[PDB]
């Protein structure tokens, strides 16, 4: 419980049920196992170009993370999914996401707008009921991203600074487009990110994981962390009606893709 | 949807239809939610996700259950337990003979219960009003409708559109505020709680400017002693009268002690300084319905 002495709710209590949110929410690493027609490739090729139209329509990165995760775990209860079918389960699965999470979102048009005719709103709204009803309605999980906020305030309540919070989330952005990522909690994703730019000290105040917890990640996650090292992390962008104060919390693109491949090569 | 077979409308709202139900077979009596889809140029619409969703999260005595969810041709129904009546239609039905104290006790405790879970898993309701608090003849009260709920981490921002009816509005929302915190939450029990004790609405305004006057009125018009920001805020005005704070002897007469300093706690003019719903369960009011647990000082 690295959460200090909360006034709303018992510090432990507001943490424990966090963890237990987790538990109940599961993901796999094999999913593909299901779909023999489907490579890991293709679902890294859909992340990505989900990633940029939220870039385009200026899509919080917790829209991003609500698609990543409706997608991943929609296709765990599905089988013998076809590469056409891919581009409507994305879009689909960032339909509902942006409902949920965004004020004034994105028209149901301009959804069907991106996919470039290849998908209509007929086909999106029955889509939709169908990653819905196959998730049983259990769409209020804890993203990747949702955790790194909460580690990022934890730090600063003992609001926090945005440049950091992007270079931390542009590391998490290239190792979610690897199925692998599955494999660890959310939660110690995004403590072995924020490890990689800081140390096993802070990682351990702002999100009680101890070493042992994370060590498999964090060695899963070092040959992506060094791709980004290598090149240099993205600097903060302003965003046209967007309040500067909510600026970190805008989803980016980058060429991830071939950064993607000189990862998996080390 | 062919189990089901409706007894009466009890509502209606821009989302949908509630009517009370009976599944023909078993006799359990339902209230469901009708959806109509083809009405809806975006599919389910976002708050008829968020609510389903939140709802199966959300296991708690003192919240409405959802007990199921039915997709028919072009239609979307919520199944919930049925509750008998609202806290609206109660408090009206006593308000001559009045609701005895330890039934507003009780009543305010188990509200206190609800909420807190809500806060504990980081959901704001929004929309705390009588009508949205439904009882059963055993005792019980439950927190419905979480049309307007929102989930915290990244705060819950304030905007020019219909949320939680003006009445139980708190001060900091009225005065500009960017961001909605658990303390709007508690401001509108504080409301509801003095509206239990005097059967009529603490701050029934008619605009926001009406509604702030009446809070000011009532409380005092607010400082930077009182509350650390207060002038600096945007719609805040030097020109504002200032009142000075009434007796709450004058406000909640038949009110203990106790109940007095609960009451002022709840409509503490600082979201900051304002109680808690976990603190508001351990405060001296409830003594005679709570037995305190022992803290591990770990
Ligand atoms: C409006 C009439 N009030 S009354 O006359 O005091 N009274 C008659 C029965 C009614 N029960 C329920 N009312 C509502 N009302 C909804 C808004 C019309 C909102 C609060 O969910 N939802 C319920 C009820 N049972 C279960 N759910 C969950 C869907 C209470």
């Amino acid at each position: 419980s690295p959460l200090p002495v909360l006034s709303w709710a018992n510090r432990e209590e507001v943490w424990k049920i966090m963890l237990n949110k987790e538990k109940t929410y599961l993901r796999d690493q094999h999913f593909l196992e299901q779909h023999p027609l489907l490579q890991p490739k293709m679902r890294a090729i859909l992340l990505d170009w989900l990633m940029e139209v939220c870039e385009v329509y200026k899509l919080h990165r917790e829209t991003f993370y609500l698609a990543q995760d409706f997608f991943d775990r929609y296709m765990a209860t599905q089988e013998n999914v076809v590469k056409t079918l891919l581009q409507l389960i994305g879009i689909s699965s960032l339909f509902i996401a942006a409902k949920l999470e965004e004020i004034y979102p994105p028209k149901l048009h301009q959804f069907a707008y991106v996919t470039d005719g290849a998908c209509s709103g007929d086909e999106i709204l029955t889509m939709e009921l169908m990653i819905m009803k196959a998730l049983k309605w259990r769409l209020s999980p804890l993203t990747i991203v949702s955790w790194l906020n909460v580690y990022m305030q934890v730090a600063y309540l003992n609001q926090y600074p945005q440049q950091i919070f992007i270079q931390i989330a542009e590391l998490l952005d290239l190792c979610v487009l690897d199925v692998d990522c599955l494999e660890f909690p959310y939660g110690i994703l995004a403590a072995s990110a924020l490890y990689h730019f800081s140390s096993s000290e802070l990682m351990q105040k702002v999100s009680g994981y101890q070493w042992c917890d994370i060590e498999n990640c964090v060695k899963w996650m070092v040959p992506f962390a060094m791709v980004i090292r290598e090149t240099g992390s993205s600097k903060l962008k302003h965003f046209r009606g967007v309040a500067d104060e909510d600026a970190h919390n805008i989803q980016t693109h980058r060429d991830s893709l071939d950064l993607l491949d000189k990862a998996r090569a080390k | 949807m062919e189990n089901f077979q409706k007894v009466e409308k009890i509502g209606e709202g821009t989302y949908g239809v509630v009517y009370k139900a009976r599944n023909k077979l078993t006799g359990e009596v339902v209230a469901l939610k009708k959806i109509r889809l083809d009405t809806e140029t975006e599919g389910v619409p976002s708050t008829a996700i968020r609510e389903i969703s939140l709802l199966k999260e959300l296991n708690h005595p003192n919240i409405v259950k959802l007990l199921d969810v039915i997709h028919t041709e072009n239609k979307l129904y919520l199944v919930f337990e049925f509750l008998h009546q609202d806290l609206k239609k109660f408090m009206d039905a006593s308000a001559l003979t009045g609701i005895p104290l330890p039934l507003i006790k009780s009543y305010l405790f188990q509200l206190l219960q609800g909420l807190a879970f809500c806060h504990s898993h980081r959901v704001l309701h929004r929309d705390l009003k009588p009508q949205n608090l439904l009882i059963n003849t055993e005792g019980a009260i439950k927190l419905a409708d979480f049309g307007l709920a929102r989930a915290f981490g990244v705060p819950v921002r304030t905007y020019t559109h219909e949320v939680v009816t003006l009445w139980y509005r708190a001060p900091e929302i009225l005065l500009g505020c960017k961001y909605y915190s658990t303390a709007v939450d508690i401001w509108s029990l504080g409301c509801i709680f003095a509206e239990m004790v005097t059967r009529r609405a603490l701050f029934p305004g008619d605009s926001e400017i009406d509604q702030l006057f009446r809070i000011f009125r009532t409380l005092g018009t607010p400082d930077e002693v009182v509350w650390p920001g207060v002038t600096s805020m945007p719609d805040y005005k030097p020109s504002f009268p200032k009142w000075a704070r009434q007796d709450f002897s004058k406000v909640v007469p038949p009110l203990d002690e106790d109940g007095r300093s609960l009451l002022s706690q709840m409509l503490h003019y600082d979201p900051n300084k304002r109680i808690s719903a976990k603190a508001a369960l351990a405060h001296p009011f409830f003594q005679d319905v709570t037995k305190p647990v022992p803290h591990l000082r770990l």
